RNA sequence: GUCUACGGCCAUACCACCCUGAACGCGCCCGAUCUCGUCUGAUCUCGGAAGCUAAGCAGGGUCGGGCCUGGUUAGUACUUGGAUGGGAGACCGCCUGGGAAUACCGGGUGCUGUAGGCUU
RNA sequence: AAACCUCCCGUGGAGCAGAAGGGCAAAAGCUCGCUUGAUCUUGAUUUUCAGUACGAAUACAGACCGUGAAAGCGGGGCCUC
RNA sequence: GGGGCCGAAACGAUCUCAACCUAUUCUCAAACUUUAAAUGGGUAAGAAGCCCGGCUCGCUGGUGUGGAGCCGGGCGUGGAA
């Protein structure tokens, strides 16, 4: 009987890693543009790794967030492809969990020999109505103790919104 | 291949130790600071013989090392190897310096040779704990460990209870009463200003 | 297992911030530029136009600052408005034009320039600036302050810098924040300016909505409905408004009745009800043990 | 020799004291500053323009010259042979107010005050302060109890 | 008694958890055409008022931490001046005055300025 | 173990060109928009001082400006060369 | 996480041993500091000070506002040793 303690979805956010540079990133925009409906924004490099071969100031990955009854959607159409199935790890200890696919093309895009295979990365930002104290501008504040969404909370909220099968571990 | 001791016996400078401006100093001879069996409770070795000096001088870490020795190689003998707990509170952290030859003093500061631990008037050297039937195993075996040292020092059996700060007549009512808990080495006093649920966590 | 950030130690370190801005009201950065006399003016006071823009009201407000705490020589609050003829729509730019307007109307009543320095009555929108008439008292000057409103090109906190001006307060002030500057051809358009001021704006939206779907259109006008304000009656309705501030901007002090001196909230307890309640939770927690056992 | 640096040796003078930085006080600068008034220095490390030398740390001066946000004071600095009455600028943060003057000023109205009483009484009050007498021979009780002993503690060695 | 707006002192005010909020309020909240800015009305800006103390916020509590203020530490450590004082020195004692800081043990957990409300 | 995205803690333990010290959290740091107060001219004061210079700096005053909605800020670099 | 041990393997179990975490404990810092002296360094201890009434201002100015300067007048009870 909590007035407005229901866990809704605050926003989704995508992200795709080609991994250096260039054409290849370019390409994986155009894949992530067309899934969502907005222009997708691209992400430099922190410092330089020779390990990866990355260095300072690059365009490694591009990211997009989704807010409203769109990112519903995505996450609906991208369960299907996790067969309703999570794992215990996924949640997050601030209550919000994630997965990552290896396939765009069973997310409703038609394949195209210049733009290959770009798998996706899924985070979902789980939230109360009045988790914006945080970051507005004048009177900011922490939100509360108990109404904080829970690793436990988060899990049975799955559970009953798209019939949760996740198996332990 | 050093000085005598009656070179830097007195404080004479600053301390001066071993930091990042004070860099390329050799270690120093000891390293091990306490030793016999150190894994024990407070409950079996209630005497706390301590070492305390009577003069404002330094000592050096290899006068700390020959006097752990020798009243070590006693003690082990005494009473047994693991009948006791020694330690030594002097810590050797001020570094000496040398003005080395093959010019003069043009420009001559010094190089280190070694560390050396400033001590204070009654400021405790060495401390020997054990079972009460070895309080003259410990008085003597620490006038050996005199001889070692420059200067004067003197013996005082502590009415301390082990390496605490507590005195030994009353160590035991608390320990019923429960406001003290012993840990290895130490013990756990307990104030009265804690959440109440560290005191459910006692007394039951 | 990793440390623990906030420790003992974290708190010895710790340096609180100041109490406003621990609450995040007071941006004292900008506080300094904007309170602080220049020391050879010895005392003069320094005018400042608050306003505060909050969800179902805006307030406006005239300081200046002593050292036991800045003097409010004169208020004016939004929820006013319906003694002069606004029911609905009190946190819109329309109101924020009159609560600016009420304030400096106000403000001229205390000090005696009701006559002098009557502004702009035609109002337009264009710029406008109070001159000094010569051989009168000097026109009263204060600053805008925005506080921690992001100061965009039609925001409700320069709606009330129109109202003030134009009521006949001196501020120093431009038309780029004004809604009707145009951001890519760099010119104002005072036509613009004017259809926020008469509400407009809210006019064409309500407009919008009865045309579209019914059910929205109730929806987000409620009370508009229920106070019958319509489009067509609106713009001689903030005329109406805007004229019966003229007259009387003076301000009467609700009558206080005998309070009935009752406490609504829980008191601080007292160190002896400290004491004992330890003791009775010790003495529970220990004869819990002794039935157990 | 050391440096002829302008902050030499101010690594504690010209730093703010524990649990003090941040943003500074606005008391401090919308102060009310006159022309005479006896003032001290203490320069704070926070504002860095028109800071005091380090000479000038402690002493107290007078005003004589009030800028926009600045005020100009005359010091008494003494350089190895005689006291310079010298002028300098100083930002409002390093400026206060001395109550060295204020316990003199409100002896001058409270005086003042016991001048015009008791001048149609005639009566000399003691008007200057003085300084602490003998203490004015009382008379000291026991209530029957005599005075306990005291006793010197024997020696035992604490350490 | 209490709240809002602007503050002064800037932890007795902060931090962690729990409980209570009558009324006005403050906010949560509903939307994006207009002013506005973003990848996204999440932020900002604007237009509102179906729901709510769930959160923010206010108050109270924790043998709470922290902080403030006291006792103890202790007339100890230190120190102005003095001696044809000691001691081989290292250092120490006395006269004269001043006088600390830990650990440990207590008490408290915001006052207050102006304007505007509620308890009519 | 370090490529990218989100949440939480985070008095600053990073950064502010350099050696070090001091100072700074809706900044003095990171990122954008616009600009050249790094412009012209008198005087006064501080710093080494002999209370002389050079250099550096500090308030001003007279103008032309930049920026901001405004208060203001700025006649080089957060201060010490 | 290295050595093993029952394990195909499993944060399943299992004695540990290692670094890490939490309460303790020994010893320090001229280029460390929450605190923090003693000795010291500036002041003020009246006539060059107060309290009044009024004029001027081209500076600042809701307001014969604020500030400064001019006048006229009264306070001697010489304002700690």
């Amino acid at each position: 009987e909590n007035p407005m303690r229901e866990l809704r979805i605050r926003k989704l956010c995508l992200n795709i890693c080609v991994g250096e540079s260039g054409d290849r990133l370019t390409r994986a925009a155009k894949v992530l543009e067309q899934l969502t409906g907005q222009t997708p924004v691209f992400s430099k490099a922190r410092y330089t790794v020779r390990s990866f071969g990355i260095r300072r100031n690059e365009k490694i990955a591009v990211h997009c967030t989704v807010r409203g009854a769109k990112a519903e959607e995505i996450l609906e159409k991208g369960l299907k492809v996790r067969e309703y199935e999570l794992r215990k790890n996924n949640f997050s200890d601030t209550g919000n969990f994630g997965f990552g696919i290896q396939e765009h093309i069973d997310l409703g895009i038609k394949y195209d020999p210049s733009i290959g295979i770009y798998g996706l990365d899924f985070y979902v930002v789980l939230g109360r109505p009045g988790f914006s104290i945080a970051d507005k501008k004048r009177r900011t504040g922490c939100i509360g103790a108990k109404h904080r969404i829970s690793k436990e909370e988060a899990m049975r909220w799955f559970q009953q919104k798209y019939d949760g099968i996740i198996l332990p571990g | 291949g050093r000085r005598p001791a009656r070179c830097y016996r007195y404080c004479k400078n600053k301390p001066y130790p071993k930091s990042r401006f004070c860099r390329g100093v050799p270690d120093a001879k000891i390293r091990i600071f306490d030793l016999g069996r150190k894994k024990a409770k407070v409950d079996e070795f209630p005497l706390c013989g301590h070492m305390v000096s009577d003069e404002y001088e330094q000592l050096s870490s290899e006068a700390l090392e020959a006097a752990r020795i020798c009243a070590n190689k006693y003690m082990v003998k005494s009473c047994g190897k693991d009948g006791f707990h020694i330690r030594v509170r002097l810590h050797p952290f001020h570094v000496i310096r040398i003005n080395k030859m093959l010019t003069g003093m043009r420009g001559a500061f010094g190089k280190p040779q070694g560390t050396v631990a400033r001590v204070h008037i009654g400021q405790v050297i060495m401390s020997i704990r054990t079972k009460l039937q070895n309080k003259e195993h410990v008085v003597e075996a620490l006038r050996r460990a005199k001889f070692k040292f420059p200067g004067r020092q003197k013996i005082h059996i502590s009415k301390k209870w082990g390496f605490t700060k507590f005195n030994a007549d009353e160590f035991e009512d608390m320990v019923a009463e429960k406001r003290l808990i012993p840990d290895g080495c130490g013990v756990k006093y307990i104030p009265n200003r804690g959440p109440l649920d560290k005191w459910r966590a006692l007394h039951s | 297992f990793v440390k623990v950030v906030k420790n003992k130690a974290y708190f010895k370190r710790y340096q609180v911030k100041f109490r406003r801005r621990r609450e995040g009201k007071t941006d004292y950065y900008a506080r300094k530029r904007l309170v602080i006399q220049d020391k050879n003016k010895y005392n003069t006071p320094k005018y400042r136009m608050i306003v505060r823009v909050t969800n179902r009201d805006i307030i406006c407000q005239i300081a200046y600052a002593r050292i036991e705490g800045d003097m409010i020589v004169c208020a004016a609050y939004a929820h006013e408005l319906p003694k002069y003829g606004v029911k609905v729509g009190l946190t819109n730019y329309a109101a924020a034009y009159c609560t600016g307007l009420l304030l400096a109307r106000r403000l001229l009543n205390r000090f005696g320039m009701d006559k002098i320095y009557e502004g702009q009555v035609e109002v337009t929108g264009d710029e406008y600036n109070v001159e000094s008439i010569d051989g009168q008292p000097g026109a009263f000057t204060c600053y805008l302050d925005a506080g921690l409103a992001r100061t965009t090109t039609g925001n409700k906190v320069f709606g009330a810098l129109k109202g003030a001006v134009d009521g006949g307060l001196s501020i120093p002030h431009s038309t780029k924040r004004f809604p009707g500057y145009d951001s890519e051809s760099k010119e104002f358009n005072a036509e613009v300016h004017r259809k926020h001021i008469m509400g407009q704006n809210v006019a064409d939206y309500m407009r919008y909505l009865m045309e579209e779907d019914e059910d929205a259109y109730k929806k987000q006008f409620s009370q508009y409905i229920k106070n019958n304000v319509t489009p067509d009656m609106m713009e001689e309705m903030y005329k109406k408004a805007h004229a019966a501030i003229r007259e009387n901007p003076v301000y009467e002090k609700k009558p206080k009745r005998e309070v009935k001196k009752k406490r609504w909230n829980r008191p601080k307890m007292s160190l002896a009800q400290k004491k004992d309640r330890v003791a009775q939770k010790k003495a529970s927690f220990l004869r819990a043990q002794e039935r157990a056992a | 020799t050391n440096t002829k640096g302008k902050r030499r040796g101010t690594r504690y003078m010209f730093s703010r004291p524990f649990r003090k930085h941040g943003v500074v006080p606005l008391a401090t600068y919308m102060r009310i500053y006159k022309k005479g008034d006896i003032v001290d220095i203490k320069g704070m490390g926070t504002v860095q323009k028109g800071m005091p030398h380090k000479c000038y740390h402690g002493k107290t001066g007078r005003v004589y010259n009030v800028t926009q946000h600045a005020v100009g004071i005359v010091v008494n600095k003494q350089v190895k042979g005689k006291i310079l009455a010298k002028r300098i600028n100083v930002r409002i943060e390093h400026i206060k107010h001395s109550k060295s003057r204020d316990s003199f000023l409100k002896r001058v109205k409270e005086n003042d005050q016991k001048k015009k009483e008791a001048k149609e009484k005639g009566t000399w009050v003691q008007l200057k302060r003085q300084p602490a007498p003998p203490r004015e021979a009382h008379f000291v009780r026991t209530n029957g109890k005599e005075p306990e002993l005291l006793e010197p503690i024997p020696y035992e060695f604490m350490a």
